[PDB]
């Protein structure tokens, strides 16, 4: 490969598990919540040192 | 001594078959098999006739889950039909690992 | 003490037995089924039937089968040849029992499964790669199918493009029509014959006739060169020997002996061969050569084989047939067919003390015969050789359709036309 | 593969009931004449 | 009907007598066709000083091409219109010419092979030819992985002993080696009590010991004065020698763990313990499903070409271990599995795993037993090995008190805590660190 | 289990000229001299405590 | 060619216990071993503490 | 087998060192 | 389905008083649930098991 962005940096291919991963077709809404777990824990953090900037 | 029992269960397996929604899928009882070691080398064991079958089962049963959408009434796998065609293949390869097991004690 | 005991049953099947004093029992049932038994379409199958002797069978699986014999420390080889094919067995004297049921089911009972057979496969490539690194076998093998053209001419391993091509079916039907009664032979070098009988009548009982691979016999010179790279070059030149067990054979053999030249002295030259002293002195520095005898039941193949370098090929190719040329004009001496003799007579009874050799030897006669000869009648035979005999043997090859086989740089490498 | 340069070659083919026997064994294995 | 041990206790024993010299004479009758007499001498490639290094091993070129009794061809001559067969091996320990011949042939033949022994008629021009001839034998064993990897091994687990040198020899002293040399040599260490004289097969003892060739004796001490040791201790050392070529398309290696002499009671339960490991090539039938676990891995993964168990037994010194052909890439995972095959077997073996190994045991030693010349080299070197006796019904009670716990005491000896001898001819890149092959004989975990 | 009865039986009747006591090792031989010690020193103590309270 | 070979004179890096050209190791590096590792087991319970 | 041992000695270890680290 | 409602029904619970009405409940709510995950699930994976052939 050549100028393949994402495998070129071995950092950038180790985020490929979003973008070219295999996903099953077929899958409940209930799968979601894995991601926007991780959404919360991303948001609670950001909220967290926000608050523990003035407490 | 079974006679009316046990030709009367077939009464609840039959209900039982039908109310486990995979019979609407037009997936059969072997293609629901969790696959783990065993049915794994069972599988490896099949035909191409009957093994690209499974492929093709699945491959229309999860299309059909990832819309939703259940096959026409007139498509559906009738209980009658029951091709235990891994069972076969899958008694062996356990009878296989029982043997290696118990050759193993001493 | 107790000597053999040859047994005919009504299927035809022979079975012998000694009980020796040591402590080493080894059966072998030798069925008919050589190399020559299969067609342009079953090619290569016997090959893979030789390597598929531990898969599972009826009564045992490839898994108790293997480890069976661990657990007691046995051996199982499955050796052929064009013609027969051994599946000998060897144990304590005391596990005889174990061992012969293990046997059973891997000749009787095989049950080639899609899957097993398919693994299989790729080890005869494995097993073809490693016998095909001494020349011997690439040229002796081109040598047999140069040499006749339907049935001996097949070839030991299997063709490259069959490989993967050999169904279970395939393994199947041979075993079917060649793994049958008549075509067998029981024997047991540390059995009780009255128990191996029994055991026999039990489980050797099938129907197959022979020849429906498509027997027949036939020879046809021919020619076949595989150039190499190679600094050595190795070419066999062989004709029509006399046929096994019968008196012209014999004295081909006397006769090979008076030329061959299997060293008996490590470090040590030859003396008594006449090609090496001949080849020898037309020839270079390093080089070496050997009378060639082969013998089957239909046909023969008597000549010599030789491994020259890139330029003294032709030389000492000619060299050796012009000495075996000499013997053929009438010239030789009374002197050298005895010394001959008694170097054939040493070597067979070599040949036979072994239990391994023994039996052999033993099987090997209950395909061809039906009994077993001893050594003393067998060495009898060969000492009734005429010493013109041998002369008149040899006036055949020169005088027989040439047949040959070389591998290397071939430039110099006489053609049919060029000797 | 094994050097053959020397005096040393001794290698052809010829036994009495045996010709190229070619064996294959459980644990062994091997290529005679 | 007859039972395994009955046969045992059966078998026709070996008769040692005794010349006046010390010819040692042994035989097993048979009342048999063929015989194999031999001469079994014991002055080998220890000996050799750093010169004479490859020594014996020239003398055995020329064992076969003269006598002053029978000059140019005559030997080989005589054999041959015979039908009998000559052959000289020698070892590191052991020189043995001896002669396959139909029994009736005694006669002529042990007059031969005595006469070889002492008289070899050796002009200059022999010496020369002999010279050419070894020089390009050493170029063909170069081209043996095999046959270079255990030289260095030797050389590595014997570095700075007399021991460690090849038996062809050094390249340059075939060259040097002055012809006075090999007279020294042979004079000062063919002289019996060394040498046994030792059959097989049809013969009466009574007529071997009488055949014997009283000509020339033990020209030595009657007192302790000889007794400074020629057989002296060879230090054992636990280095590794790494010699990379990755020209070469496999990889040998061959890893040792110093053992005991050729007697002792720690050495045949060591043998029952190398059974299960056991051996594998390419072509073994079984593969997946051969019992031994390096074998079953290699099998399975395609870990390795083949791999052998040894045990190389001399007076003070011995080597222990197994060897491993393998891909350039998988060096490090036989390594692994083999080095984890020796710490179970010194901590978990199991009583049905050493008796199954026991079993192959006894095969091994009744199988290889089989013929005339078998039988002959194994009365004759076991006479200068284990002495003047004949271990063989006894084996099978010694193999017989095997034990599972015998098995795992006597392997931790030698195998556990222990500083390995390896060596290797690579592609050797991937080849385990010394430390690392090191901590790989005690269990931390792994 | 084990089983190695055999091993012990052979390593007791080996003819070593010493006496069952002392017929296995040299911890024997610690646990003999430990043993005598302790006893002949008890004694001895004992010895003392009975002069000792002989006297008013 | 391969026999021309000779391991380099380590005596200069060997030790006391096992420089003897002519003898045993076995029966002097049982203690070798014990000193080396005696070395680990006080360094590790130092750390301990 | 020599797990009980093993077992044993891994046993004390622990418990000696809760004891004392303890 | 009824471990999820059952599971409703134990946090119910924490925010009722400690009293009678609700202790009793509780207590066989906690009972069904390590049932539910203990014991009944598992059999009614077998017995379907056993109704299907397998
Ligand atoms: C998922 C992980 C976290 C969860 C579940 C969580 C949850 C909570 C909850 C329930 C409270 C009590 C707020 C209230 O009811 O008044 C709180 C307060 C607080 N958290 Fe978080 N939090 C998380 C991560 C963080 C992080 C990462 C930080 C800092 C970077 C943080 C900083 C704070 C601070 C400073 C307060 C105190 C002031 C307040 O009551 O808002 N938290 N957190």
């Amino acid at each position: 490969m050549t100028n393949i962005r994402k495998s070129h940096p071995l950092m950038k291919i180790v985020n490929n598990a979003f973008i070219d991963l295999p996903a099953p077709s077929n899958i409940s809404s209930w799968w979601n919540f894995g991601s926007l777990l991780g959404i919360c824990l991303i948001l609670q953090i950001l909220t967290g040192l926000f608050l523990a900037m003035h407490y | 001594a079974v006679s009316a029992s046990s030709r009367w269960l077939e009464g609840i397996r039959k209900w039982y078959y039908n109310a486990a929604g995979f019979n609407k899928l037009g997936l059969m009882r072997d293609d629901t098999i969790h696959e783990n070691d065993d049915v794994k080398e069972a599988i490896r064991r099949l035909p191409e006739n009957l093994y690209d079958d499974r492929v093709f089962r699945i491959k229309r049963a999860l299309d059909l889950s990832m819309r939703q959408q259940i096959l026409p009434k007139e498509q559906w796998t009738k209980y009658e039909e029951d091709k235990s065609y891994l069972e076969p293949y899958l008694k062996e390869v356990i009878r296989e690992r029982k043997e290696r097991e118990e050759w193993a004690k001493k | 003490p107790q000597d053999l005991e040859f047994t005919r049953l009504p299927n035809g099947l022979v079975i012998a037995s000694l009980e020796n004093y040591a402590p080493a029992s080894r059966i072998g049932l030798f069925i008919k089924a050589g190399s020559r038994y299969e067609n342009s379409n079953n090619l290569g199958t016997s090959h893979l039937l030789r390597l598929a002797s531990s898969l599972t069978t009826k009564g045992a699986s490839s898994f108790k089968i293997t480890r069976g014999i661990e657990a007691v420390g046995g051996k199982l080889s499955v050796t052929s040849t064009r013609e027969n094919m051994a599946y000998t067995v060897e144990c304590l004297r005391d596990d005889v029992d174990i061992l012969m049921e293990f046997l059973l089911n891997v000749t009787t009972a095989p049950e080639f499964r899609r899957w097993e057979v398919a693994a299989l496969q790729p080890q005869l490539r494995i097993d073809k790669a490693v016998a095909l690194q001494n020349p011997q076998a690439h040229v002796i093998e081109n040598l047999h199918a140069a040499a006749y053209r339907n049935a001996l001419a097949n070839s030991l391993y299997c063709p490259d493009y069959r490989i993967g091509k050999v169904t279970p079916v395939e393994l199947h039907d041979y075993v079917q029509n060649h793994f049958t009664s008549a075509r067998m032979a029981l024997i047991g070098l540390g059995v009780s014959h009255p128990v191996l009988k029994q055991v026999a009548e039990q489980f050797l009982n099938i129907r197959g006739g022979l020849g429906l691979s498509g027997a027949k016999a036939k020879y046809h010179g021919g020619e076949i060169r595989e150039q190499n790279g190679d600094s050595l070059v190795h070419a066999a030149l062989v004709a029509e020997s006399a046929a096994i067990g019968s008196a012209e054979a014999n004295a081909f053999s006397v006769l090979q002996h008076v030329l061959g030249a299997g060293p008996h002295v490590k470090r040590g030259s030859n003396a008594t061969s006449s090609l090496y002293q001949a080849v020898a002195k037309g020839v270079h520095q390093p080089f070496d050569v050997s009378a060639f005898n082969a013998s089957y039941s239909d046909s023969g193949l008597f000549g010599f084989y030789t491994i020259s370098q890139a330029a003294s090929a032709g030389d000492v190719i000619k060299a050796a047939y012009n000495q075996v040329k000499t013997i053929a004009q009438g010239n030789l001496s009374n002197p050298d067919v005895q010394a001959a003799k008694n170097k054939l007579k040493a070597g067979y009874l070599m040949s036979v003390e072994s239990s391994e050799g023994f039996l052999d030897e033993v099987g090997s006669q209950a395909l061809a015969a039906g009994s077993y000869t001893p050594p003393s009648t067998v060495l009898q035979q060969i000492d009734a050789v005429a010493d013109a005999d041998v002369i008149n043997a040899a006036k055949k090859f020169v005088s027989g359709r040439k047949s040959m086989a070389a591998s290397g740089n071939l430039g110099h490498t006489p053609f049919i036309d060029e000797l | 593969k094994r050097s053959v340069l020397c005096r040393e070659s001794l290698r052809g083919q010829a036994a009495g009931r045996p010709l190229v026997a070619s064996v294959s064994l459980n644990v062994p294995a091997s290529v005679r004449y | 009907t007859a039972t395994y041990a009955q046969a045992l206790q059966s078998v026709p024993e070996t008769q040692v007598s005794q010349l006046d010299n010390g010819l040692r004479v042994a035989s097993e009758q048979s009342s048999q066709p063929t015989c194999t007499v031999g001469v079994w001498i014991d002055a080998g490639s220890r000996y050799e000083s750093e010169k004479n290094n490859g020594a014996g091993y020239f003398v055995e070129h020329l064992a076969f091409k003269g006598t002053k009794n029978r000059p140019g061809n005559a030997l080989e001559k005589e054999v041959e219109s015979m039908g009998a067969h000559l052959n000289a091996y020698s070892t590191r320990e052991h020189t043995a010419y001896y002669i396959k011949a139909l029994s009736k042939d005694l006669p002529k033949a042990v007059e031969l092979l005595a006469d070889i022994v002492q008289n070899c008629s050796l002009e200059d021009s022999q010496i020369e030819k002999e010279r050419d001839v070894i020089l390009q034998e050493l170029q063909e064993n170069d081209t043996s992985m095999r046959d270079v990897v255990f030289n260095y091994l030797h050389a590595t687990a014997f570095q700075g002993t007399p021991l460690a040198q090849s038996v062809e020899g050094p390249s340059e002293n075939v060259r040097k080696l002055s012809r006075a040399d090999l007279t020294e040599y042979l004079s000062r260490h063919y002289k019996a009590p060394r040498m046994v004289l030792a059959a097989a097969g049809g013969l009466e003892h009574r007529q071997l010991l009488d055949l014997a060739q009283k000509h020339f004796s033990g020209l030595s001490g009657t007192y302790d004065e000889d007794a400074v040791p020629t057989l002296s201790p060879c230090r054992f050392t636990g280095s590794q020698i790494c010699h990379r070529e990755d020209g070469l398309p496999l990889a040998h290696v061959a890893i040792a763990v110093e053992g005991p002499g050729w007697a002792h009671p720690d050495n045949v339960a060591l043998q029952v313990a190398n059974a299960i490991i056991g051996h594998y090539d390419c072509t073994y039938g079984g593969g997946a499903h051969l019992s031994s676990p390096l074998a079953s891995i290699a099998a399975t993964n395609k870990l390795c070409q083949s791999f052998q168990t040894f045990n190389i037994c001399y007076a003070d010194t011995g080597l222990l271990g197994a060897h491993f052909v393998c891909d350039h890439m998988s060096i490090d995972d036989m390594m692994f599995v083999l080095q984890g095959q020796w710490m179970r077997l010194c901590t978990s073996a199991t009583e049905s795993e050493v008796l199954r190994g026991k079993n192959l045991l006894r095969n091994a030693l009744v199988s290889h037993l089989d013929g005339t010349t078998p039988v002959c080299e194994d009365i004759g070197r076991s006479l200068l090995t284990y002495g003047r006796r004949i271990p063989l019904a006894e084996w099978e009670s010694r193999i017989a008190e095997v034990d599972a716990r015998v098995v795992r005491e006597v392997c931790s000896k030698y195998f556990y805590d222990q500083c390995p001898a390896v060596a290797g001819f690579g592609p050797i890149e991937q080849l385990p660190d010394y430390n690392r092959i090191r901590s790989g004989m005690f269990w931390l975990r792994f | 289990f084990e089983n190695r009865v055999a091993e012990k039986q052979k390593l007791f009747q080996e003819d070593n000229g010493l006496p069952v006591h002392l017929k296995g090792g040299a911890t024997d031989n610690i646990l003999y001299r430990v043993t005598m010690t302790l006893c002949l020193g008890g004694t001895l103590y004992s010895l003392y405590c009975l002069g000792w309270a002989s006297f008013p | 060619s391969h026999t021309d070979i000779k391991v380099p004179d380590f005596s200069d890096y060997r030790r006391p216990e096992v420089l003897d050209s002519t003898k045993s190791s076995k029966e002097s590096s049982e203690a070798r071993k014990g000193f080396s590792y005696l070395v680990t087991a006080t360094t590790t319970v130092g750390v301990a503490y | 087998r020599n797990w009980v041992p093993t077992a044993q000695l891994w046993g004390a270890v622990g418990a000696v060192g809760l004891v004392s680290a303890t | 389905w009824a471990l999820v409602a059952d599971l409703l029904t134990l946090t119910w619970i924490g925010g009722q008083p400690v009293e009678h009405p609700y202790i009793t409940i509780g207590q066989l709510a906690s009972v069904l649930y390590f049932l539910l995950i203990l014991v009944l699930m598992p059999t009614a994976g077998t017995i379907e098991n056993k109704l299907l052939k397998w």
